């Protein structure tokens, strides 16, 4: 298995690779959003509780 | 809306479409004039015909297909025939030269001046289309000429249309009959040029077609009339879900989704169970159990690939006519209880049913019986590893003795491409090996 | 599923405002107060004021 | 005469070095069919915009796209320039052969 | 004097664009606040990222 | 009223006007006698013809044109043919000698002694007319005698009237076919004269007219009769706005204000979509979408240039027949959004639409079809630069080797103007490429 994946430049199939490179960056923010949503929601919860 | 387009390349690929449109025109009341009876069904092209005929204001059903070829003989013949007034005037594109079976010749020497015109035709059809689910490409792997043009035009329509489905039917190499010496070469070229763009490919072995013919249609001298009529009925079955209604309806998108497990390997097989004649039908009975067993019979397949040598993973049953889910599911349960059938541990279930109430059709001068319950068995199985093994251990010999290559090098290609093709085939075969491993 | 997300987030004693901040329960701490991330200071103030008000509660 | 035979192999390799990169142009410049293009979740994917939401900076995908297209065009120009020289040199050699 | 300054011409960018962070009406005042908080941009009262089949930089028309 | 005045010059440009009137008579029912039927259309001369004919008290239609030519042959033929009563006798002015393709001989030896007569004729028509929006000039850049004579005529018109626009047409130099070697010379002279006094100049080439004829009209052996019939249909379409009415109306003043962006470059190209053979139109379909696709299709344009290399400036289009704005806007939106069609950022939009209700009319015994949706397309593009790119590189060689310079100096001209002609042309190319650069 001779490695060759270093830099070159031609990209015959590149659209989908970049599209999925958008996937982790779109997900991470949703994860952070659900974290902070959790903390604020529980705060509201026992606030209304008392 | 719901419509597709038909592409026919190669004088192999012409009479097949000829018989196909014969069946189509028979079934949708289409006459050799091109105009219906005095019944009111003419308009802007919005009814059952709307999927393959654009019967515009001229009242003439205009088929949504294109016939191309490189030699004028067959196309001028079908111009002299009976259906030419139906066929669109210049939807018949013809060159004046052959390709010497040379895929490289038909892809590089001559293809550079016909692809433009055919692209113009394709766009002027797709614009009047509205839904454009897909194309139906008919070429031949062992094509005397239909190799290089099929490859190149398929590539270019891929790079201009990036999402829609592609259905490609081919005649496979005959494993024990060679009517063309460089056929394995053309086959390997087509494979490693098309797999990365081809969407859904079906093969078929005409030797096994004839074997079926003289097994149960008990004629010792069948002909291309018969050989084309059978596959025409097959395609009628596959587009029945669009033509008529049913309890449940399936589409080519569902076909590709649930029929291909992984990328790359996308080569299923077909079978028509009720291939039976007038007298056997007339004094023998029909029902779900025997039609199912007949379609899963190990020998009635049109490709030499013994299931016991292979292994199954996917099955699409298509029942056309009157039929009931009760015995449908009962019979599929019986087949699962059968132990000879082998479904890999990957798939506990791989079965998709599709029901149409409308029964299929006979044709005047037909060779078929009067069918009521019909089934397409469309299955994907691992049984085609031997198919590529036989052709690779054929091809390696001719390359190690480098016979006939002077023709190709003279027309203007080179050999590193053959090297890449050979290693690609090796990779595919080993992939078959690991997927066979459970 | 808020309930399952928060429990599988690690830290069990979330402080829940009321409950004392158990020094070892804090595992995954929030990203820093920044205007672009999911930690804008508008909530950073609010959690504090709510916490102290609930302290007198 | 032997050199004339040598020439054609490089000719074939160089000529093949053009078709696939035109293909690459076509396959990086969308379909040139807006009408069926959206089935691949048109660039600005609904999920992507709804991600934007509050926005605060966006995707660099257009920048990388333009980068690749530009590189393809540059190498296109270089190869075409060399190509145009090739045939003229070839046929001058051929006419020299004929005179000899 | 400032002048507009876009990018080159493409075929994949749509003619229009919305900027939901400036097109949401309910959370308007709060997002106005964090606009300055991040210090990213308000600038002209009128801009669009996608004027027509092309795009420009973050600094709106300046 | 809404009338114009026409001038034809050259055994190049006289038969084209002949065909023009052969077309223009029917749609007013102008019998070759010249007199209207028992229908009460005659009077002071007020009806649709009022823009071309002065049907004054004699009850006869008199065209508002003049034929100026230097050789009695063809003019005497046509005035001895059938339409002699229809034409005004001394509106036909004829000399006895030629310029033998020499621009300068015809511009200095013969021009001085017939210009008085022709100016007298044009004044005597200008007095009796009332509005006189403009003129219809026909000559040829390959002018064997029309070229220099018409240049001088156009100079005198420019200096006598300065209060209206002028329309110039030209059967253009064939880029790679050359019937004359004096062609580069007289073409360069005529161009660098016209550019600064030609108001709106149009070019067409006849090789591509042949190509159209045997691509879609399919006629393998046409003639000038067919070629000029096509050109006459074109000009009829462009002036149908003046001729009849419609939902919205357009005028040549709007043509100028909406086609030319800036000074100089005012050289669009025309195209006509619905040219087709009888049976083709008979059993195929026609509508706005496909006719627009065909009109923008690169190869239908009768001047050899590549829009794919080019980039458009503006686009005026005239729809003649029966049409509605809904389909209009839908189709034009799709074409705007099309990808191959490159539009410059200096134009956000570039589309000027025209609708008129009167279908075009075929000449009896004609060759086109019975169309109900005609369209003429007038586009400005940067694709025109190729013609000059070829012409300059022909001229520099043949003029640095300076053959025939003896011929030209033998009557009084020499190479000064030959230098400034190529230099004006060079200014032309540089400005074209500069404005093309965004
Ligand atoms: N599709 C189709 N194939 C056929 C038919 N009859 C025979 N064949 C097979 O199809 C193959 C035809 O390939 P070719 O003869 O090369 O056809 P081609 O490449 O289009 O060009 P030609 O050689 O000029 O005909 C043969 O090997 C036959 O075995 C038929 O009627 N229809
Ligand atoms: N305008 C026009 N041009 C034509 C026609 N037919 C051919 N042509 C081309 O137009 C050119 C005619 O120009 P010239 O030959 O210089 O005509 P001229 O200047 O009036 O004088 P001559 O030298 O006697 O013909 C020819 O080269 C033809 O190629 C036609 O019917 N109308």
């Amino acid at each position: 298995k001779p490695p060759a994946w270093y830099a070159r430049l031609p990209l015959p199939m590149h659209r989908d690779a970049r599209a999925q490179q958008t996937a982790e960056v779109v997900h991470a923010h949703a994860r952070g959003a659900r974290l902070t949503a959790a903390r604020l929601g529980r705060a509201q919860h026992q606030i209304n509780g008392q | 809306m719901r419509e597709c387009i038909s592409i026919h390349v190669g004088q192999a690929g012409v009479q097949i479409g000829n018989a196909c449109w014969e069946l189509y025109c028979l079934e949708h009341g289409i006459q050799p004039d091109g105009q219906m009876p005095s019944d009111k069904t003419i308009g802007g092209g919005d009814d059952s015909f709307n999927t393959f005929f654009s019967e515009t204001g001229a009242g003439k059903h205009v088929p949504r297909a294109v016939f191309v070829d490189l030699e004028p003989t067959v196309v001028d013949e079908v111009r002299t025939g009976t259906y030419r007034q139906l066929f669109h005037p210049e939807q018949l594109i013809t060159g004046k030269e052959d390709a010497a079976n040379n895929y490289a010749r038909g892809h590089y020497t001559i293809g550079k001046e016909i692809v433009d015109l055919v692209l113009d035709r394709i766009r002027k059809l797709a614009d009047l289309c509205t839904g454009l689910q897909g194309f139906l490409i008919f070429h031949s792997f062992g094509g005397g000429t239909g190799s290089g043009f099929a490859s190149l035009l398929m590539e270019r329509l891929s790079v201009d249309y990036g999402k829609k489905s592609k259905l490609e039917f081919a005649i496979y190499p005959a494993p024990q009959v060679s009517t063309a010496v460089v056929e394995p070469y053309n086959s390997i070229l087509t494979t490693h040029t098309t797999l990365e763009h081809s969407d859904c490919a079906f093969m078929v072995d005409n030797e096994a077609i004839y074997d079926i013919c003289r097994r149960n249609l008990d004629i010792e001298r069948p002909t291309y009339t018969n050989l084309n009529r059978l596959i025409g009925q097959i395609v009628s079955s596959i587009t029945a879900s669009l033509r008529f209604d049913g309890a449940l309806n399936v589409d080519l998108t569902e076909f590709q989704t649930n029929l291909v497990p992984y990328p790359r390997i996308h080569f299923p097989l077909a079978t028509y169970a009720p291939v039976i004649s007038a007298e056997k039908a007339y004094h023998e009975q029909l029902s779900v159990a025997e039609i199912t067993n007949a379609c899963f019979e190990p020998a009635n397949q049109m490709v030499k690939c013994d299931p016991r040598h292979g292994k199954y993973m996917a099955c699409c049953m298509l029942y056309r006519g009157d039929v009931v889910p009760k015995d449908v599911n009962a019979a599929i349960a019986t087949i699962k209880t059968k132990r000879t059938i082998q479904f890999v541990d990957w798939c506990p279930t791989g079965f998709k049913v599709g029901i149409n109430y409308q029964p299929p059709t006979v044709v005047p001068g037909g060779d078929l019986a009067k069918v009521q319950r019909a089934v397409c068995m469309l299955s994907n199985t691992t049984a085609i590893a031997e198919a590529w093994a036989r052709l690779d251990h054929k091809f390696d010999l001719m390359y190690a003795k480098r016979a006939f290559v002077h023709w190709y090098v003279g027309e203007g290609m080179e050999e590193g491409e053959f090297s890449e093709a050979r290693e690609d085939l090796a990779a595919l075969e080993k992939d078959y090996e690991e997927v066979g491993v459970d | 599923p808020l309930d399952k997300v928060l429990e599988q987030a690690g830290r069990h004693s979330w402080v829940d405002i009321t409950r004392p901040p158990t020094p070892r329960t804090q595992g995954l701490k929030t990203p820093p107060p920044d205007p672009i991330g999911t930690y804008t200071p508008a909530c950073a103030k609010a959690l504090f004021e709510a916490k102290r008000l609930l302290m007198e509660s | 005469t032997m050199t004339l035979g040598l020439m054609r192999g490089t000719i074939h390799r160089c000529m093949k070095f053009n078709q696939e990169m035109y293909v690459t142009r076509g396959i990086i410049k969308g379909p040139l069919l807006k009408r069926n293009l959206e089935a691949r979740e048109k660039l600005n994917r609904p999920l992507v915009r709804m991600y934007q939401r509050h926005v605060g900076t966006q995707l660099p995908e257009a920048t990388r796209l333009a980068q690749g297209t530009d590189l393809l065009t540059r190498h296109n120009l270089h190869m075409e320039k060399n190509l145009k020289e090739l045939r003229t040199t070839h046929d001058n050699l051929a006419w020299g052969l004929n005179c000899k | 004097i400032h002048l507009p300054r876009f990018s080159l011409k493409q075929g994949m960018i749509p003619t229009r664009y919305v900027m939901p962070w400036k097109e949401n009406m309910k959370f308007r005042n709060v997002n106005l606040q964090q606009a300055e908080a991040c210090g990213i941009y308000a600038g002209p009262l009128e801009d669009s990222l996608f004027w027509g089949y092309s795009e420009r930089l973050c600094h709106g028309e300046d």
